[PDB]
RNA sequence: GGAUUUUUGGAGCAGGGAGCCACGCAUCGACCUGGUAUUGCAGUACCUCCAGGAACGGUGC
């Protein structure tokens, strides 16, 4: 798919990811895989309550993601 | 014609998720799954403004250069026209 | 590397009897003797019982067919 | 496709899991469906031994070493 | 036989669907595809517990369908030939 | 396939179709459709005539729908009876 | 016992709780060059206890001589230089 | 070497021993502190020791900023609108700066989630009653130079200065 | 403790730094401030402005400057707002801050740390430096704004100023009246309105959609009004403008007619006999009702109207730019927007295989035994391992001595019989 | 049993009389009449039992097979 | 082309009452006062014990 090469594209860069839960994950994505799996380094996590966290390593499972923000560094595949 | 989605693309979309929010972006990709790749895209969560006299925006939050996955899509609508730039 | 349908194949050799998670319902967890299982986690247990965390109340089945949909986690009891 | 977690094997691991659980293990295998084998694994405490998580209810891991 | 077929017919007909999420959706179908994500437009759309909204158009995702209710003119056996 | 149609428990389905019997549709909803199938599926998408739609809000409540496209995941149980009867 | 990356401090007092002692350890010897981790434990075994590491060993010995019986939440901490090599230091020389 | 856009995006950037995500601005030898709009608020911790600031303040408004360890600096006067900025300020390390006048404390007052605070080698330390003086005027304290803010000491502070 | 004296002499001091920054700027390219005072012109009536001649030949006395392009005017100008904003900041403090025992007491602490070797020249230079990038001459942003960026601030559709995009409003639009008889001229017909906006609306103006729609365009078309010109006072604008929605209203709607009255703005949407029914119908239930439901929606379509007299030039501008690229061909078509683009990305200121180690007969699995079990991935490897230092070691410190008879070996034993068979 | 799968324990049980649970607790009493590869289930006579008491008497029923939690022969 | 990462569903359902203020049941966690033990060279679910306090936090019905 069009965006799961986009999302390719981010590995390297600092992304933010919310889960189907509503934990908000913001670090390094290390690998992503097709299936949307993600590999994230150095993160902050954001509960639903609102308190924050630090962890150095975390793997999210494709589906169990809701969505990502990826950089802006990206934006400039208008090909499609 | 497989046009339907084609049509909407670099326009500027309302598009709903499962939990309720309301995603406005430029609508510039999608897949098979309806994953969605939103440009400038903000998400609001009281309302939908139409022309509400008290204000139009509460709960809004600038997120940027968004990919939502389609699980969590519900449904999508015209908001504006393609932004020119 | 151990594969965990692996585990789940020694499970069943063992006669080991089994304490299933099930899915989104914590209140509630399944025990049984793995007698056998299929492609889809699918297991068949015997002498069967579901197990109330909250009631610490007991419920008797014997043959059951658990479908794996329901299945979060696989855990070994000594009873 | 496999998940890529090798680099993750006989690490110490805290998995988050679907209804608010979370438990803590070393990671001994997994296969595509991202179906885990825990061992030594901790329901968040008490000891539950080696154990089997079927990836279906995996939201999260988090390390607990360096990989 | 599958019946997704017969809904991909269904074009400038106007129709009510219910939602899994209980809103409930009135326009006319520009479009139904193999994922029965549907397409419309002139549409009402009723979300449970709001006054309507007026959209010129709107796109379902399929699986968000829980019925349709179809005009009563409709000639279903006509529609149900292949 | 159609054997599997015939004779497995689809065959429920099967035989209300070529009987144009009525058979009670439980559904997720909380709500059950009563009526005739005209058209079904592998994931039990149906066209149905006739519906008289069930439900309670306690205040018990229906109404009738005469032609109507159910998606089949909504199914929880489906019925035949002496219903038509 | 050399000079060396990691401090080694005892004599604490065992009653605050591990993340509120070690974020004070933290504050405290930040004052000295980057401290790189902080390991400490409330077992039997090492309660009142905690390994400072900081990335310059001139830091660590700074750290050592200007912070010898400092009250530290009521006690005099009592600081060493670690009998081995952290972990953590191992591995980012070689 | 003014604290700039540029310097603080090629300063190193990571996540600490105690598990916040800090930026490293040590040894730079900056004098005011500005422009740290560019850290974007993606800092829980921003390290500040061993450089020449005379003044905290000059903060962009930082949502996430929990930590600021300023040790080794000229710290001689704190700015008023401080909470404005920096609204869950938790930790602020002083140690080995210039604040001379109890009256120079005043300014930490406003900032509402301040629990960790540490002011040692600075010559207000030895002004006549210094301890009680911070736990009267800044309440919100519950760790004063590594010790245990205790009720005795807020009473006593109760009658002095009441 | 801090001498005030010095604090408020640094202030001033670099309130005159800015000063002359800005003034600088506007005397290498006088268009910076004639282009911002034109327009502050046809906003505030009063203003005095510039000798026409000095405006068309940019000379601000004699000499007259070379002529600008729009993306380096528009550029300092967005600089030279914030540096007035800085400036605005200075000012603010300053006016909130605004013996020889101690004069001896203080230059005694003054001999403190005497072996300060240290050249010290940076405190005019680094201010005088810091509001005037590149190692010479790259780029005109001062090292103040260094991460100032234009294309963050517009898009390319309206090139720094030159358009103002509303295809995007023209698709909205189409989603709004349910149709597709609007084209984007006809679209841009309808614009035009905005007492006509008023008595002659496209749509009805307590529609809903229409409503949202309005909103969203006013607010755009505010923000690309002071987005366009940054130098002149937006605050000034915005009161100006509030000011005369209250005050023009309240009278008589400030919209009078000699047949039907005074007609009510946006709440109501009636006409009224004389001024006396109209005031005291300005307290009736239903005008309180409508003020009260339908006054966000009422300002915007005043901002939008008079914001969009401001900007007629803009207006007329685009409007000229969509007929053109409408009766363009393909090639044309291509190469303006080759051409805006261009313009958009511009400087503001310019100067192994398988298939082989196969053939080859590498990466096959293979052991010499001899050697640690060890392993070879290739059999020319193994000649080459053959006649090697540690092969030969374990051969003759194994008591097989070297070179060329046992060449052939791979097992530890057979090789023991060979070199019994040798001796 | 020498290794007993679910689905030979299934075709065996075609032909008695089950109880299905649904993950949503409801529980269906009735003679298994055939299973079909999805696993979705046809009973005749079916009973209904909420609470674990009877509240329905149905007859033929099918049960889509996303429904279920588990089966039981009784 | 309905069997774990998307499209044939794990969803569905449950909050007002009393005089701006306050709230049923179950489970887990730090947590706060006193007092008390422990002086120990590590890589961590968690970490002394004794008594008192919870107008504390999270999840489910």
């Amino acid at each position: 798919g069009v965006p799961i090469k986009v999302l390719h594209e981010a590995e390297g860069h600092i992304v933010t990811c919310e889960t189907n839960t509503g934990e908000v994950y913001r670090g390094k994505l290390i690998e992503a895989e097709d299936n949307m799996n993600c590999q994230m380094s150095n993160i902050t996590v954001t509960y639903r309550d609102g308190r924050v966290a630090q962890l150095e390593q975390v793997y999210i499972r494709g589906s169990k993601i809701r969505f990502l923000i990826l950089p802006d560094m990206l934006k400039n595949m208008l090909k499609s | 014609k497989s046009s339907k989605m084609l049509q909407h693309i670099d326009y500027r979309m309302r598009c709903i998720l499962q939990d309720g929010r309301i995603f406005i972006g430029t609508f510039k990709a999608f897949d098979k799954h309806m994953n969605l790749i939103l440009c400038d895209c903000d998400e609001f969560r009281k309302i939908k403004p139409k022309n509400s006299k008290q204000a139009e925006r509460e709960e809004k939050r600038v997120l940027g250069l968004v990919l939502l996955r389609g699980e969590n899509l519900v449904s999508m609508t015209v908001e504006g026209p393609p932004p020119k730039d | 590397m151990v594969q965990p349908i692996n585990l789940i194949f020694r499970y069943l050799q063992n006669r080991s009897r089994i304490q299933v998670w099930l899915y989104e319902q914590v209140n509630m967890r399944i025990e049984g003797c793995i007698i056998g299982f299929d492609e889809y986690m699918n297991l068949v247990l015997d002498d069967a019982e579901e197990i109330h965390s909250k009631t610490k109340s007991r419920k008797q089945l014997g043959r059951i067919m658990l479908k794996g949909d329901n299945i979060t986690l696989l855990q070994s009891v000594s009873n | 496709h496999p998940p890529e977690l090798k680099k993750f094997m006989d690490k110490k691991l805290s998995l988050k899991l679907n209804g608010g659980r979370h438990v803590q293990g070393i990671l001994r295998g997994f296969d595509p469906f991202m179906n885990l084998v825990i061992d030594e694994c901790v329901e968040m405490q008490n000891n539950i031994g080696m154990v089997v998580i079927r990836g279906n209810s995996i939201i999260m891991l988090e390390a607990l070493e360096r990989v | 036989m599958k019946l997704v077929r017969f809904l991909m017919k269904l074009s400038h007909e106007t129709v009510t669907i219910e939602l899994k999420n209980g809103t409930q959706v009135h326009g006319t179908i520009t479009g139904v595809d193999v994922s029965m994500n549907t397409h419309l437009k002139a549409v009402k759309m009723t979300l449970k517990n709001r006054e309507p909204v007026q959209l010129e158009t709107l796109s379902i995702r399929g699986n968000n369908i829980r019925y349709f209710i179809l005009p009563d003119s409709l000639p279903l056996d006509t529609l149900l030939v292949d | 396939e159609e054997e599997e149609f015939n004779t497995g428990p689809l065959s429920v389905l099967t035989q209300s179709v070529k009987n144009n019997t009525q058979v009670l549709i439980n559904c997720r909803n909380n709500k059950k459709l009563l009526g005739r199938v005209k058209a079904f599926d592998r994931h039990c998408n149906m066209v149905l005539e006739n519906v008289k739609e069930m439900w309670t809000e306690p205040v018990n409540k229906d109404r009738y729908i005469s032609k109507m496209f159910l998606r089949g995941d909504s199914v929880i149980v489906v019925l035949r009876n002496p219903l038509i009867a | 016992i050399r000079p060396n990356h990691t401090i080694y401090i005892n004599n604490m007092n065992d009653k605050i709780k591990k993340e509120e002692l070690k974020r004070s350890l933290y504050a405290l010897f930040s004052q000295f060059g980057h401290v790189v981790d902080i390991v400490a434990l409330k077992t039997m075994k090492m309660r009142g206890q905690a390994f400072v590491i900081f990335k310059e060993l001139g830091s660590s010995t700074n750290a050592l001589r200007q912070l010898q019986g400092f009250p530290f939440y009521g006690k005099p901490m009592r600081i060493q230089y670690a009998k081995t090599d952290s972990d953590i230091i191992s591995k980012m020389r070689g | 070497v003014k604290l700039t856009a540029e310097l603080i995006e090629q300063a190193a950037q990571y996540t600490n021993a105690v598990r916040d995500r800090e930026l490293d601005l040590r040894g730079y030898k900056i004098p005011v502190i500005e422009n740290l709009g560019a850290t974007l608020d993606q800092f829980d911790a921003i390290d500040f020791s061993d450089n020449e600031i005379r003044k905290l303040d000059g903060f962009p408004l930082l949502r996430r900023l929990k930590t600021l360890l300023v040790n080794n600096n000229r710290i001689c006067r704190i700015g008023e609108g401080l909470d404005q900025a920096l609204p869950c300020l938790t930790e602020l390390i002083l140690t080995n700066n210039s604040l001379v006048e109890l009256g120079d404390l005043d300014p930490l007052a406003s900032l509402k989630s301040l629990t960790y605070l540490s002011i040692l080698r600075n010559p207000v330390t030895n002004k006549k009653h210094y301890r009680l003086y911070v736990i009267y005027k800044v309440p919100q304290v519950r760790v004063l130079d590594f010790q245990k803010v205790k009720l005795k000491e807020r009473q006593e502070a109760e009658k002095m200065f009441k | 403790m801090e001498t005030i004296l010095e604090q408020q002499r640094r202030y001033h001091e670099e309130k005159e730094r800015l000063m002359d920054v800005m003034a600088k700027e506007m005397l290498t390219k006088k268009s910076t401030l004639r282009d911002q005072i034109n327009s502050d012109h046809r906003t505030r009536a009063m203003q005095d402005r510039y000798m026409e001649v000095s405006g068309n030949l940019r000379d601000l006395y004699d000499d007259k400057d070379g002529l600008r392009k729009e993306e380096l005017n528009a550029i300092s100008g967005p600089n030279e707002f914030a540096e007035f904003y800085n400036r605005l900041k200075q000012i603010k403090e300053f006016h909130r801050k605004h013996f020889e025992e101690l004069l001896k007491a203080r230059e005694n602490p003054s001999e403190e740390a005497q072996n300060l070797v240290e050249f010290t020249d940076e405190e005019g230079y680094g201010r005088y430096l810091d509001l005037h990038y590149i190692n010479l001459k790259a780029s005109e942003k001062l090292d103040y704004i260094t991460y100032l960026s234009i294309f963050d601030q517009l898009f390319d559709i309206p090139k720094e100023r030159k358009n103002a995009e509303y295809k995007r409003y023209l698709e909205m639009l189409l989603e709004y009246l349910q149709d597709y008889t609007d084209r984007v001229k006809p679209l841009q017909d309808q614009n035009e309105l905005f007492e006509k906006k008023w008595e002659n609306g496209t749509f009805p103006g307590w529609p809903k959609e229409t409503s949202s729609a309005l909103t969203h365009a006013g607010a755009h078309l505010d923000l690309s009004a002071f987005s366009s010109w940054e130098e002149l006072a937006s605050l000034g604008l915005d009161r100006l403008k509030s000011a005369l929605l209250a005050l023009g209203l309240k009278c008589g709607g400030t919209l009078e007619e000699r047949a039907q009255r005074l007609f009510s703005t946006k709440g109501k949407s009636l006409e009224s006999l004389d001024t006396s029914l109209f005031a005291k119908n300005p307290k009736s239930k239903g005008t309180k009702r409508d003020t009260e439901r339908n006054k966000d929606i009422a300002f915007l379509e005043a901002q939008i109207y008079e914001y969009v007299e401001i900007l007629g030039e803009q207006r007329h501008l685009t409007h000229e730019n969509v007929q053109r690229k409408q009766a363009r061909t393909g090639e044309e078509r291509e190469e303006e927007e080759e051409e805006q683009i261009s313009e958009s990305e511009s400087e503001d200121e310019e100067n192994i295989p398988y298939w082989l180690y196969k053939l080859h007969g590498l990466n096959i699995n293979y052991n010499c035994e001899i050697c640690g079990n060890y392993t070879y991935r290739g059999p020319k490897a193994f000649q080459r391992h053959f006649a090697e230092w540690r092969h030969a070691h374990g051969m003759r410190c194994l008591g097989i001595p070297n070179t060329a008879h046992f060449a052939n070996v791979t097992q530890i034993e057979d090789a023991v019989s060979l070199w019994a068979k040798l001796k | 049993s020498l290794p007993l799968n679910p689905k030979p324990f299934l075709n065996g049980l075609t032909g008695k009389p089950v109880m299905v649970k649904l993950k949503w607790g409801m529980e269906y009493k009735g003679y298994l009449v055939s299973v079909d590869g999805y696993m979705n289930m046809q009973l005749a006579n079916t009973e209904e039992y909420i609470d674990g008491a009877l509240s329905g008497h149905l007859g033929e029923v099918l049960i889509r097979c996303n429904n279920v939690l588990y089966i039981r022969g009784v």
